[PDB]
């Protein structure tokens, strides 16, 4: 909109006289020009405004010859950004330009080192300013070593050098060559001294190809602003000399690409400039191939020579230019030349000089530009030649005429929509939507060109994902811009490389089948049938999911009318859908790494069927698909982990739809010889030793529908129970126990609930004996060499316990116990307080759904009304539980409540005292601020003493708790919450805290475990009494360990603690306690420390202690 | 001889290319004119690993420079060391990405993508054996946040066979004020999962609060967190660079370091700490730099290495140490009997020992790590990526350009993921 | 341990009048330690107790020290220092 920083910038221009001594506030200064100076690279015409007074405050600076060297190349930095922002071509308009401030600038210049490289930037920018200078309408004759033979020199000296300051040289040497004072003397000088330096210099050395580099740049400058009847006599002998050169077999990009410059230039200098040398044959030659280049930016350089070129050249001559510039489509090139080409012929009708005689020809050919993508590996390329025809299409626009294009509209508007939605590249798309935009604005000829447009904008063909399910609609609307679209899809995307372009593909065919079934039924799945026999791997799958959404289409749209599914397709078609099956087991295809993809291509086509009511029933069709899921369920662990989710739940799905449509022999019924026989292979492959059989086995049994569970639900719960349950075999079982009560819970959902039914559905026989499998999982704690995988276990626990809970409620509320639900609460309450971050928000979210849950509201919620107020609804979306920060502080005040005290407690213990840091920061954080308010009241802490006391008795030699319990136990004795009770002797709280710390401190041998020991010790000295001497003695046992580093940390402990409690030793006694424990090797060998501990004992009161 | 192609992308990445170059160099023994003139046999034996032999005995880089703005590219080309870099591996455009991640990787930088593989491709096509590329940029950004995705995803299609490593520089609030960081970190962070091997995390936070309490400088600028950078990047590639008993190459490496396939990120460090200007005033020992290495303030990251497991370890000792001396050093911290033990420093280390010492230091070591505390720097930006997600602030430029919300809920959730699995693993049993 | 032991002096910007203390505590020490010990020696509460440490090397300058599970040797913390508490 506006520059906003320029009430600082004037400023920071007003601090450059003080911070130019300083090293570091230059640094900031500039860094903050820089940063102040970068936000508008994209907005560079909204700093005009300022480029007035903004310069004034820089050059002014430099000009005053009382400044130091530091402040003018201060200066000279901030002009060299504000130039790189905005542009030296609309900057240096505003640079002096009085005959009064040349020789002040070469003196400047002149006073300058080029081996300086941090003064890079007055060097770069001091030599742009000499050419402003330059453009005054005087004489150097007149301002008088000469003017001229200075600038000459000084250009020399510059144009060989390896720095930025080298193309400063270039539009400097362009400015003072060109003038009729110096275009009479400099220029001759000049132009024997470009000859010797490139029939010198060679492409080897990094010094040669620089003053190459240079010299191509100045000519190629002077040749473009130089008179043409000036340069004229000398284009010869400079094309001769970069021709002996042999630039193209060169090396170098820059170099070509300079070349190819110079050479246009001197080829536009032979003609006139008007609305041929035999000089002019050898320009083009060096011309075409240059389209041939490997890099894109020398082709992108010879397509404007060839442009310029075409124009200023006759119309025979115009026409050959054209004819051997088709030739680059010849089938024996590659992709860069046809983007060459492209190119060429884009810069030759913008400029209005292709013929209608050329339209059969060009338009024969741009219509194979647009869908270019030939596989030239893993990846396919051509994205370079299709971007190029977007150009060439806008340039119809301004060189045929309607009247020339009408035969041709036909099938550039079409190509033009459908290179502009189905592309993979959103440029290319954007690029065909200014085309299509521009042609219509100018020609107007196009079907419907105004309505195509307004959907179909620059802020619309970006979502690529929306494309295909949006606009290809819309466009196919219209009978101009439906077989075609429909027959691009089929053959190209839907045989395309990519996997998503062959499922988006598939998805926008399912659309437009919509619009168009009698040529989707008749024409496309015909083609789609036959693909399927395509050796090609990403062919088979395409020609599959399009059979698959095209059937889904027409079984929706028949559907409507309650007509059959057969109406739209023939019985040939159906024969087809059939053998599709027989076609794949015969020939193998479910091996190697496509076997993968084949199965889930047929998994989604049998899913389609099935849900689509096709005439299969009764069929071995219907067979050979139950013996592929099954296959499929059975071979599980071959398959990738990167896409083993997809197939286990596409094949649970696929199996539920057939036997929810097929598998079925009247209403409420199914047919008995299948019952007795799925059931049972199911019951008898969950008790597979392969983990993942079980995992794939358990929930295509839970997803079978309710008519077919009838009778066998009894034993199908028996069979998912026994997975449930842990044994000394299935250890590290917990995908395989996840997915058991992922199918319990489908089979509680599916089932519903029904009274007096115990086999049929769930009913109060045997909800008791769910919720006790549900509730016995959830303990779970595992932990294997992977991790802390028994969280996975407890994920699916979760879920199937809420879901359940309101299946219910949603019916027979009556059936929840009191116990039960109070047990379901304190479990979710814990498992929503544990370190986790992504399983602590899922606990939370699922809390909250099963509080807020009022319709009906779920009966047996404990502190129904306290929980509400302290989690209100407002609270749900707006807290964010995965951070600890926005949890703990509203986790942390469930403490207040009895019930929420023990499991909450147990639960924050683990986060308390973990690994993780910033978990443990804020709990602790979170703790103290409840604990401050139950701090006076003696009631409360001692509950809060009881509870931790009993759930440390709970999990005892526990190395999963202990150490987590025992690490915040130190930090709440060093924050001092046990105040109270220091001021009794004796505290039975103390003394069996004590006595469970000696018991889990019995015979530690780990470090860590052993640190916690000793911190928990001697912060338990605070107590008074017989707690206090004990507790002492305890330290003394840890100052003789079996290791230095547990010696060493007891006696940094005991001495912090000498410390921090004044009261615990007499002060007639503490500098020496003191003085032993600071000169006292405690890493040292053990008969030297033996005598320390006795000393140390034998003041501090403590017994000798006894081996 | 095995080739390695480096590239660099957006301001910070080039910065911090260049002064690596330049120490590298400089430790190697060559002069800013390209010649060499060291006093060492060892300095020629693995050059060519990352400089090619041109005609004259000179010796050319291997950088390819890559900048949407043209700033960095002219100070690059004229610094103490621009004359080495080829002059035809720079590519840039004129307006860059405007800190938005949708226009350097769909609507900008892919709009020299194309320039950059040319380039990248013809400079491999001179090597004998390409052995894996390389990438310097910084999470900060579009151009270094969207090229480097880009690139990235464009080279594995044509290079499956390619090591791809990266030093991404995990952006801070305290280094700079923009808010549209978050969002170009998260989606930085997705494409750098999926489609990379190994990642060197370098936070700006870590290196702000050395500068700021270590080095006790005033106002700690870019060039003394550029400085530290580089050199720890010299300390980590001093096996790919020097010879020496353990040969670890780039992909025996990253199987050696990486035994999970999304797991990659280091903790990357370097000791002793110093800064600009003078340099020698202490001499440390092997037990002080062991002692040092394994400090979190010796770290360029915001993390604890002790609170966490440990994956894999490494260290590489740069001086007239032995391995020998080194091995009886090793064998001493892994043990509680042991003296002087610590806790923190595990077992099953892999351990180096080099000949030549860094630049203005006889001795050094560096550390190349991974601790699960490197999740801390993945929930730091989490946070910041979802109070200004349900707001929906800023999210218009993105939804313009062509990105829409499924890219960035996919994102959160591969974040997600990854820190649940990250803490998952942090509980694991040691035997 | 002797080595390892640091002098530092405790200041009072708030209350110039108090006398400025000087003790000698252990490098391998937690901030957190050092919160409760000031908590009982001024008798000021623990949250309400924001510390910061100024080298004598860096005057004019004041690092505070929000994190309490770090030690003070990773603040730099060296012989000679003055640590500021302020309530
Ligand atoms: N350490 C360090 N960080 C830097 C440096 N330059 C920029 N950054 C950080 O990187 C982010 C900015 O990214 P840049 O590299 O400047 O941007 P870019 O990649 O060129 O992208 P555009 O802004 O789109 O042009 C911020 O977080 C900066 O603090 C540098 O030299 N060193
Ligand atoms: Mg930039």
């Amino acid at each position: 909109e506006a520059f906003g920083e320029s009430a600082e910038t004037r400023a920071l221009l007003g601090r450059l006289r003080e911070v130019h001594g300083g090293g570091a506030e230059r640094e900031v200064a500039l860094e903050r020009f820089r940063v102040i100076m970068d936000k508008y690279q994209e907005q560079p015409h909204l700093l005009d405004p300022h480029l007035e007074w903004m310069m004034n405050l820089l050059l002014d600076i430099v000009q005053d010859q009382t400044s130091p060297a530091s402040l003018v190349h201060l200066a000279f930095k901030f002009l060299y950004i504000i130039t790189k922002v905005r542009g030296y071509k609309t900057f240096l308009r505003l640079f002096p330009h009085e005959v009064a401030d040349v020789e002040p600038v070469l003196d400047l210049v002149t006073i300058q080192n080029p081996k300086d490289h941090e003064a890079w930037e007055t060097r770069y920018m001091l030599l742009l300013w000499l050419s402003v200078t330059c453009l005054i309408p005087f004489d150097f004759s007149r301002l008088d070593m000469s003017i001229m033979d200075r600038i000459l020199q000084i250009a020399e000296s510059y144009l060989i050098v390896s720095d930025k300051a080298r193309d400063a040289a270039a539009v400097l040497v362009s400015r003072f060559i060109t003038r009729p004072d110096v275009k009479q003397s400099k220029m001759a000088e000049f132009l024997d001294w470009s000859l010797c330096n490139l029939a010198r210099s060679s492409f080897q050395t990094m010094q040669g190809v620089i003053t190459m580099d240079g010299t191509l740049q100045a000519l190629a400058q002077i040749f473009k602003h130089g008179k043409r009847e000036d340069c004229l006599p000398y284009a010869a002998t400079v094309l001769r000399c970069l021709d002996g050169c042999r630039l193209p077999e060169s090396n170098q990009t820059l170099l070509r690409k300079l070349g190819v410059k110079l050479v246009q230039r001197l080829g536009l200098t032979f003609l006139k400039p008007k609305v041929v040398p035999e000089g002019v044959e050898r320009v083009i030659e060096q011309l075409l191939v240059g389209l041939k280049d490997k890099d894109t930016v020398v082709r992108w350089s010879a397509a404007k020579g060839i442009g310029r070129m075409a124009g200023r050249l006759p119309r025979a001559l115009a026409d050959d230019v054209v004819g051997s510039v088709l030739d680059c489509f010849s089938f024996q090139e590659t992709d860069k030349a046809w983007h060459g080409g492209c190119l060429a012929l884009a810069e030759l009708g913008r400029r209005g000089l292709l013929l209608p005689s050329r339209l059969v020809d060009v338009v024969a050919v741009i219509l194979k530009a647009l869908t270019y993508d030939e596989k030239r590996g893993a990846c396919s390329v051509g994205t370079n030649v299709r971007d190029a025809a977007c150009y060439v299409c806008w340039a119809f626009a301004r060189a045929y005429e309607p009247q020339e294009l009408k035969p041709f509209v036909t099938a550039i508007s079409s190509a033009l929509v459908i290179a502009a939605v189905f592309d993979r590249d959103i440029n290319c798309r954007r690029a065909a939507s200014a085309a299509f935009q521009e042609n219509v604005g100018r020609q107007g000829t196009f079907p419907h060109g105004i309505d195509i447009l307004t959907t179909a904008d620059y802020f619309a063909v970006g979502n690529r994902s929306n494309c295909f399910l949006v606009i290809s609609v819309f466009i196919a609307g219209f009978p101009e811009y439906t077989q075609p679209m429909i027959d691009h899809l089929v053959t190209m995307k839907i045989s395309h490389w990519d996997g998503v372009i062959r499922e988006l593909a598939a998805r926008a065919l399912h659309n437009l089948a919509q619009q168009a079934p009698e040529f989707s039924a008749t024409q496309v799945f015909p083609r789609l049938l036959s693909m399927t026999l395509s050796p090609d791997l990403h062919m088979r799958h395409g020609s599959i999911l399009a059979c698959a959404e095209v059937a889904y289409a027409l079984y929706k749209l028949a559907a409507q009318e309650n007509r059959p599914v057969t109406d739209h397709l023939d019985e040939q078609a159906v024969q087809g859908l059939k053998q599709i099956h027989q076609q794949l087991y015969d020939r193998q295809l479910y091996r190697g790494l496509g076997g993968q993809l084949m199965r889930q291509a047929v998994c989604v086509l049998i899913e389609k069927l099935s849900l689509s009511k096709m005439p299969f029933r009764g069929d071995t069709v219907i067979d050979g698909w139950q013996w592929l899921i099954n296959d499929t369920l059975r071979h599980l662990h071959l398959i990738s982990s990167h896409s083993r989710q997809q197939m286990k739940d596409a094949a649970v799905s696929a199996l539920a739809a057939l036997c929810s449509e097929y598998y079925m022999k009247e209403p409420g019924e199914a047919d008995p010889a299948i019952q007795e026989e799925l059931i049972t292979q199911y019951l008898a492959e969950l008790r597979n030793p392969e983990e993942m059989t079980r995992c794939g086995f358990s929930l295509a049994l839970g997803a079978l529908p309710g008519f077919l569970l009838k009778g066998r639900l009894q034993q199908v719960l028996t069979g998912l129970r026994a997975v449930t349950h842990t044994s000394p075999e299935d250890v590290s079982f917990a995908e395989s126990r996840r997915d058991g009560l992922k199918a319990i819970a489908r089979i509680c959902q599916t089932v519903g609930v029904k009274a007096g039914a115990p086999d049929e559905a769930v009913c109060g026989e045997n909800v008791s004996q769910i919720y006790c499998a549900l509730l016995g999982c959830m303990d779970d704690y595992t932990t294997d060499s992977r991790g802390d995988v028994g969280t996975w276990v407890r994920k699916a626990a979760m879920t199937s316990l809420m879901d359940l809970t309101l299946l219910l409620a949603r019916s027979q509320p009556e059936l929840i116990e009191a116990h039960t639900c109070e047990r379901i609460m304190c479990c979710v309450a814990q498992q929503a307080s544990e370190k986790i971050d992504r399983f602590r928000a899922h606990a939370a979210s699922v809390f909250l759904t099963l509080l807020h849950f009022d319709s009906p509201p779920i009966p047996h919620v404990p502190h129904r009304g306290e929980l509400e107020k302290l989690f209100p609804r407002s609270d749900v979306a707006s807290v964010n539980w995965s951070a600890p920060s926005q949890a703990f502080p509203r986790i942390t005040q469930l403490l207040g409540l009895p019930t929420y005290r023990y499991h909450v407690l147990l639960g924050l213990v683990v986060s308390l005292g973990g690994l993780t840091e910033s978990t443990i920061r804020h709990s602790t954080q979170s703790l103290f601020e409840y604990m401050k308010g139950i701090q006076s009241d003696p009631q409360a802490l001692g509950s809060f003493s009881g509870t931790l006391l009993q759930i440390f008795e709970d999990n005892l030699l526990n190395e999963r708790v202990s150490v987590p319990l025992l690490k915040t136990l130190d930090h709440v004795l060093t924050h001092g919450c046990f105040d109270i009770f220091t001021t009794e002797e004796d505290h039975p709280f103390a003394v069996k805290l004590l006595a469970l710390c000696k018991k889990e401190i019995k015979n530690s041998k780990d470090i860590q475990k052993l640190l916690s020991g000793i911190a928990v010790f001697c912060e338990m000295v605070q107590f008074p009494g017989d707690v206090r001497r004990q507790a002492l003695l305890q330290l003394c046992l840890l100052l003789c360990h079996r290791f230095p580093l547990i010696r060493k940390t007891t006696a940094s402990q005991v001495y912090e603690t000498l410390l921090t409690y004044s009261d615990v030793v007499g002060a007639d006694v503490l500098d020496e306690v003191v003085t032993v424990l600071s000169d006292t090797a405690w890493d040292a060998e053990l008969a030297v420390v033996r005598e320390q501990r006795n000393r140390l004992c034998d003041l501090l009161g403590v017994p000798r202690p006894q081996l | 001889m095995r080739e390695i192609v480096h590239i660099q992308a957006g301001q910070c990445g080039n910065q911090i290319g260049a002064k690596f170059w330049e120490v590298i160099s400089d430790e190697h023994g060559i002069d800013p004119t390209g010649t060499y003139h060291g006093d060492s046999d060892l300095q020629l034996d693995r050059i060519s690993v990352y400089y090619n032999e041109a005609t004259g005995g000179k010796y050319v880089p291997r950088a390819i420079l890559v900048d949407l703005e043209p700033g960095t590219m002219d100070s690059v080309r004229s610094g103490p060391f621009g004359q080495i870099f080829r002059p035809d591996n720079f590519v840039f455009g004129q307006s860059g990405a405007g800190n938005n991640w949708a226009k350097g990787h769909y609507t900008e930088g892919a709009e020299l993508v194309d320039s950059v593989l040319d380039v990248v491709r013809k400079e491999a096509e001179s090597c004998d054996c390409l052995q894996g590329f390389q990438l310097t940029h910084s999470l900060g950004g579009g151009t270094g946040s969207g090229m480097g995705t880009l690139l990235i995803s464009k080279i594995r299609e044509e290079y499956p066979d390619r090591i791809m490593n990266t030093f991404s520089v995990v952006p801070s609030p305290k280094v700079s004020d923009t808010v549209v960081e978050p969002y170009n970190a998260t989606l930085s962070v997705h494409q750098l999962v999926e489609n990379t091997d190994e990642t060197y995390c370098i936070d700006n936070e870590a290196l702000y609060d050395i500068c700021f309490r270590t080095l006790k400088l005033t106002t700690p600028t870019y060039g003394d967190l550029n400085h530290l950078v580089s050199a720890t990047m010299s300390g980590v590639t001093t096996c790919l660079r020097f010879p020496g008993q353990l040969n670890a190459d780039l992909r025996k490496l990253a199987v050696n370091m990486v035994p999970f396939p999304r797991l990659h990120f280091f903790m990357p460090g370097f000791a002793p700490l110093t800064s600009r200007g003078s340099q020698q005033y202490r001499a440390l020992t092997v037990p002080e730099l062991t002692q040092q290495v394994f400090d979190a303030k010796n770290m360029m990251a915001a993390c604890d290495p002790r609170h966490g497991r440990y994956l894999t370890v490494a260290a590489v000792f740069r001086g007239r140490m032995s391995m020998k001396e080194v091995d009886e050093q090793m064998l001493n911290v892994q043990n509680k009997n042991s003296s002087y033990f610590v806790e923190w420093i595990p077992n099953n280390v892999k351990t180096a020992v080099c000949d030549i010492p860094p630049r203005g230091l006889k001795m050094a070591v560096t550390f190349i790590g991974n601790s699960t505390a490197i999740q801390e720097l993945f929930k730091r930006i989490s946070e910041q990526f979802t109070a200004m997600f349900r707001r929906k602030a800023f999210l218009h430029w993105y939804t313009g350009e062509g990105m829409d919300e499924m890219e960035f809920t996919e994102a959160e959730s591969n974040m997600n993921d990854l820190v649940s699995e990250y803490q998952q693993y942090q509980d694991a049993t040691a035997e | 341990l002797k080595n390892q032991l640091l002098t530092l002096k405790i200041k009072y910007p708030h209350q110039l009048d108090q006398k400025v203390l000087e003790k000698q505590l252990p490098g391998s020490m937690t901030i957190q330690k050092v919160k409760g010990l000031l908590s009982r020696l001024l008798k000021v509460p623990v949250s309400d107790l924001l510390l910061s440490y100024e080298s004598p090397k860096k005057p004019g300058r004041e690092i505070e020290l929000e994190n309490d599970l770090k030690s003070l040797q990773f603040y730099s913390v060296e012989n000679g220092d003055c640590l500021l508490v302020r309530w």
